[PDB]
């Protein structure tokens, strides 16, 4: 047995990123998504009980969606089928449409307890978790409150446990809800007060990753969740293989190597290759556009990075020297020299014979976040789409608070 | 996920016979209700083949609810109510209003008591006519004073600027946009004119009310195709709410669709957000928009949808609370209506319904200085200053959004 870790998704984003996640993890542990069963005569690779439990048997995934609306529920149970335990999928009808305060206080307040019945049911199938990975989109309404609900509650009454966050920002190509500053803010609030780590994503970076990088005209969004499902197999990989050449890396041990301040714990993402199903890829992992966000890490500083390999290697002394050689010309911080944490697995990801996942901590995520913020200010300095996050309960005073907590978190970077 | 459509009047009644003729079919059903995607939102199960929409058909001196009749609606939720509408907003309210209100009322109750859970309304009407006017201001009281916590949606056609088809129509349009204001979070106003000369474009002979109402209908089934087509970035009325109206009281909308096909994208996307592809008759050039709510549908693509930022950067004119590439409420459907591979809806919370508005109060800042028809509503119970004070609401409302450019 080996460390847990449960995936609880909230919102549209989070549901159908998760949706993917679990399909492409599936189909890297040769288990059938649409399903939930496993393949006959082919056992499981690598450490199947770090994400999954044996229910009997099936090999279930141990993932709690909510979310507010019945229609993206819907869309994933449709295309995942009877992969997710129906009593883990909680929904309502109403949502909270971009709303924050429903998700906090209102429907998130009485979806929560059951949510959290399932929750605590599933940590009690755990062997020894060791941390819950949020996968949502701080944008959106539901995400942005039930996240912020659900998270505060756990590290309320857990605590011992790290929480690692996946939050979609919104793009600044274009915004798909205008009180997406809103939420954005008054959940990355809670993701600074709570959550132990979160990783970030950007939709408009995913799409140029994914138009000339990937050889498609116009990608949807399925190419991006796509994206996005590769980065969480490449970072979960040393969760979830085990082996002599390899190393394990427990989600508490990866938030040690990439947090080294409790209030620096936002993380940038970046895979690589960059082709269609070594030097030029080893700067294709570091390229200034690779990254999963919409910046340019590279006039940055990056904290500390994890770079985990997956796949064959017949030149690992070279490639440690390439890594030595990239490691002058990078943006470094000098407080941590131990910054880099190389990852190994054997067992490559099913699209490539052999890839990287960056996992990074930058303060470049701090004046994305930022920009964010400038929006804040647009829709803070009317008072505007704000009367019914005062008529579903919070208050002036507390969205104040919230506010100034967000620029905390940025002056913290910086 | 559920609703329950209310038309009061002629002009809502024909409104939602288009209506209900594109949506059958936009779920593969005939205008009778036969079969040739949760597409329940607008339908009760009554039969396997059968899926009814459950609309109220009220309306005062009937006329067309038989041409309606002839396409199977719910006869017992209908009524053909006896005659004498006039335009009258008050002989709709509390002259004849009066003596329909209970029945309607259970009726909709009814209706509503056999729901699993309700989003909210959508009502279409014209705030120029006499029972559309003042019948859908009664349900809109003793509805928003029964379901506080429910979302009435009005789809209201406001008289045309060039012409007019009643002579009191402006006194029905204030008195009736007041009681929107007070009883509902939504509304999406529509301008005859603008509906003729869009059917103009679109096809090659002269249109009629039949054609515009077909455009009407495309609005109110894109408006809705986020909730009962769901594909990526879903939508709600709660949604439209929260992030279309930023003021409690602000939340009169203007809608465009496109297009009027294999069309390229871009095109599809540039002409969607036209200024003069709405619906609507508002004020462009000195207005700007407040919340634009582009919901896209079909063959959409949503890197195509994402990079047709030329026409938001350049044509799209902002107020200053919004961010520049904010102001977007994004969403895609998997479906849209038949001859378009892909199709745009643009739902604008925008100043220029304010022009709107005044226009109507330039007719009211004229008649009732002058004493023109406010006998009519005194001998049938609506005094005088009740219309002033309605008048003194929506012009504070027209100068909200003036104040909100
Ligand atoms: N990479 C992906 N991004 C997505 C996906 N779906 C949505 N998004 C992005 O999420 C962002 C908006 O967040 P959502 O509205 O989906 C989250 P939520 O359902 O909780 O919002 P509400 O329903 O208003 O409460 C927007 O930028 C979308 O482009 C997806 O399947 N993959
Ligand atoms: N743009 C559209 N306008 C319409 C349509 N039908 C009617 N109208 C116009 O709306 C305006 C007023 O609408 P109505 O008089 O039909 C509303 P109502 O039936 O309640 O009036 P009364 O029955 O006389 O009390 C008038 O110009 C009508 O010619 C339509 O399908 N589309």
């Amino acid at each position: 047995k080996v460390n847990n870790t449960i995936v609880v998704s909230i919102g549209q984003a989070g549901n159908q990123i998760a949706a993917s996640f679990w399909k492409t993890v599936c189909l890297e542990h040769g288990i059938d998504p649409l399903t939930g069963q496993t393949a006959p005569g082919v056992a499981p690779r690598g450490n199947w009980s770090s994400f999954f439990s044996k229910l009997g048997g099936s090999y279930v995934p141990r993932a709690i969606m909510v979310d507010l609306e019945p229609s993206v529920i819907d869309n994933v149970k449709a295309t995942s089928g009877s992969l997710f335990n129906p009593a883990n999928l909680i929904s309502r009808t109403e949502g909270a449409g971009g709303n924050f305060a429903v998700g906090y206080l209102g429907a998130g307040r009485e979806v929560l307890p059951e949510v959290m019945s399932r929750l605590d049911y599933e940590i009690d199938k755990c062997d020894n978790v060791g941390g819950i990975i949020v996968l949502h989109a701080i944008g959106g309404g539901t995400g942005s409150g039930f996240g912020a609900l659900l998270i505060e509650s756990l590290k309320e009454k857990y605590g011992e446990i790290p929480v690692l966050s996946c939050a979609v920002l919104p793009s600044p190509q274009v915004s798909s809800v205008v009180t997406e500053p809103y939420n954005t803010v008054f959940a990355l609030n809670t993701l600074r007060r709570s959550a132990d780590a979160c990783l970030i994503f950007d939709n408009e970076a995913l799409f140029d990753l994914a138009h000339r990088k990937w050889n498609i005209e116009s990608p949807t969004v399925d190419d991006l969740n796509l994206l996005i499902t590769e980065a969480l197999a490449g970072i979960t990989a040393s969760m979830r293989f085990s082996g002599f050449l390899t190393v394990e890396i427990s989600l508490r041990e990866l938030l040690t190597n990439l947090v080294p301040q409790p209030s620096l714990h936002f993380l940038m993402c970046a895979f690589a290759p960059l082709t269609p199903p070594i030097e030029e890829m080893i700067k294709s992992l570091f390229d200034n556009g690779s990254v999963f966000a919409a910046c340019s890490p590279m006039e940055g500083r990056f904290l500390s990075t994890a770079v985990l390999y997956r796949g064959i290697m017949e030149d690992k002394p070279l490639a440690d020297a390439a890594l030595a050689a990239m490691r002058e010309k990078l943006p470094l911080t000098y407080w941590i020299p131990t910054a880099f944490k190389i990852g190994y697995v054997e067992q490559p990801g099913i699209s490539h014979r052999k890839s990287m996942v960056l996992l990074a901590n930058n303060t470049e995520i701090a004046r994305v976040l930022d920009r964010i913020c400038h929006n804040f200010d647009k829709l803070w300095q009317r008072k505007a789409f704000a009367n019914w996050y005062l008529n579903e309960g919070m208050s002036e005073e507390q969205i104040n608070v919230l506010r100034a907590s967000a620029q905390e978190l940025v002056q913290s970077y910086q | 996920r559920e609703i329950l459509s209310i038309h009061v009047g002629q002009c809502g009644n024909q409104i939602a016979d288009s209506f209900w003729r594109l949506a059958l079919r936009e779920h593969g059903l005939t205008e009778a209700g036969t079969l040739k995607s949760n597409m329940e939102v607008f339908f009760h199960k009554v039969r396997d083949g059968k899926y009814v929409p459950r609309a109220v058909l009220v309306d005062l001196e009937p006329g067309v609810i038989a041409r309606i009749e002839g396409q199977l609606f719910d006869e017992s939720s209908i009524v053909r109510k006896i005659p004498g509408a006039a335009n009258n907003w008050a002989r709709g309210y509390n002259v004849e209003g009066e003596k329909v209100i209970d029945q309607i009322m259970n009726v909709i109750d009814s209706a509503v008591e056999k729901t699993k859970g309700l989003q909210g309304f959508l009502m279409t009407h014209s705030i120029g006519g006499g029972s559309g006017s003042g019948l859908g201001s009664l349900i809109l009281e003793r509805l928003r004073q029964a379901y506080p916590k429910k979302r009435i949606f009005t789809f209201s056609v406001v008289p045309s600027p060039l012409i007019s088809d009643s002579a009191v129509e402006p006194y029905n349009a204030i008195l009736t946009l007041q009681r929107i204001l007070d009883n509902a979070d939504g509304a999406v106003l529509l301008d005859n004119e603008a509906l003729f000369r869009i059917a103009k474009a679109k096809l090659n002979r002269s249109p009629n009310y039949m054609d515009l109402n077909n455009i009407i209908a495309l609005i109110v089934s894109s408006v809705t195709a986020s909730l009962r087509f769901p594909g990526k970035l879903n939508t709600d009325l709660s949604e439209f709410v929260t992030n279309l109206v930023p003021f409690p009281g602000n939340h009169f909308l203007t809608a465009s669709f496109a297009p009027m096909v294999r069309t390229n994208f871009p095109d599809l996307a540039r002409e969607t957000f036209a200024q003069d592809n709405f619906t609507a008759a508002i004020d462009w050039q000195q207005g700007v928009y407040l919340a634009a709510s582009a919901l896209f549908r079909g063959d959409v693509k949503a890197k195509d949808v994402d990079e047709n930022m030329a026409t938001i950067r350049k044509s799209l004119n902002y107020a200053s609370y919004m961010p520049a590439s904010g102001g977007l409420k994004l969403g895609y459907a998997e479906t849209a209506p038949e001859g378009f591979a892909s199709s745009g809806l643009a739902l604008v919370n925008h100043t220029g319904i304010a022009a709107v508005f005044e226009r109507l109060i330039a007719q009211f800042d004229i008649m009732f200085d002058n004493h023109a028809y406010t006998h009519w509503y005194e001998n049938a119970g609506v005094s005088r200053d009740m219309m002033a004070k309605a008048r003194n609401q929506i012009a504070t409302l027209a100068q909200s959004y003036r104040d909100a450019s």
